[PDB]
């Protein structure tokens, strides 16, 4: 049984502290977040049907204090509805606090707060790129395994007011009907190839005509005409995805038919990128707020 | 309903995000 209010209070009380300060939840509280959120994820569709207004964010990658700033600008749940597009952990310094606050908000406000799966919400990936090490250092391996069980149940895509298709990575040459996404059974790992892999790993590319091999070595690239055909076939207006660092935190593709959102400013302390958050109002007017890193 | 975009972007500066 969770005391979700106590948990959220402790996660938020480090606001304003010298950045890097940890929240020390009890192991059983974190396990509790994983178990309860898994129940909620499985009870909701794997392809979410959402209504505007809401705010949409891309990659967070453990940048907890930047996540807190996103909520300060966007409004703390449930003042605003949120959809996150995946990649909550790895690379950054505070993945545990990041995923714990996100799961806590999912549990407290399950119809106002939504999380999609990113390619880092995958044991084979986050074992390597930081999350496993963080779990091992602060708790133990068993807790990392508990997170994996939770991540294996995250929904994969969302459609906002029947017009905006959202997922972490991108399109798939295997995808002919949304029903194919709906028939993916959870829990599941991410496969090395196939529909679910593509939805989490693929990228748009201005220099490809049709589909191409992705330079990453996983999945595909797709061109602007692929986007156009997808939108026309499914009566959609916009693809909203994440999965690529972009200078200004958001970047359009194919004459604004696709947008990439990335919400982790100065990613890895390497990229000097802004993080962006997209607001969608009830009329589906989209606007951007961007967090620019400064000295 | 139709997706549209506001041209005005709201920008914020986050101090300390360089050299965390
Ligand atoms: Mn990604």
């Amino acid at each position: 049984m969770l005391n979700i209010d106590s948990i959220i209070q402790r996660l938020l009380e480090v606001r304003g502290s010298k950045p890097g300060k940890n929240v020390q939840l009890q192991e059983n509280e974190i396990r509790g977040l994983c178990l309860k959120s898994r129940e909620i994820f499985l009870s909701q569709p794997i392809l979410l049907e959402l209504e505007a207004p809401l705010k949409i964010c891309g990659d967070i990658h453990g940048q907890y204090y930047d996540l807190l700033r996103l909520f300060e600008y966007g409004g703390f749940p449930p003042e605003s509805n949120y959809l996150f597009l995946g990649d909550y952990v790895d690379r950054g310094k505070q993945s545990l606090e990041t995923i714990c606050l996100l799961l806590a908000y999912k549990i407290k406000y399950p119809e106002n707060f939504f999380l999609l799966r990113g390619n880092h919400e995958c044991a084979s990936i986050n074992r390597i790129y930081g999350f496993y090490d963080e779990c091992k250092r602060r708790y133990n391996i068993k807790l990392w395994k508990t997170f994996t069980d939770c991540f294996n149940c995250l929904p994969i895509a969302a459609i906002v007011d029947e017009k905006i298709f959202c997922c972490h990575g991108g399109l798939s040459p295997d995808l002919q009907s949304m029903e194919q996404i709906r028939r993916i059974m959870r829990p599941t790992d991410v496969p090395d190839q196939g529909l679910l892999c593509d939805l989490l790993w693929s990228d748009p590319d201005k220099d490809v005509l049709g589909w191409g091999e992705n330079d990453r070595g996983v999945s595909f690239t797709f061109g602007a005409e692929v986007v156009a055909k997808f939108l026309h076939k499914h009566d959609l207006d916009l693809i909203c995805r994440a999965h690529q660092v972009v200078e200004d935190g958001y970047e359009f593709f194919a004459k604004r038919q696709l947008v990439t959102l990335f919400s982790a400013p100065n990613y890895c302390g390497e990229f000097d990128n802004a993080g962006a958050m997209m607001s969608v109002d009830e009329t589906l007017m989209c606007s951007f707020q961007i967090l620019k890193p400064a000295e | 309903k139709k997706v549209t975009f506001l041209e005005e972007v709201t920008e914020y500066y986050i101090s300390g995000d360089e050299d965390r």
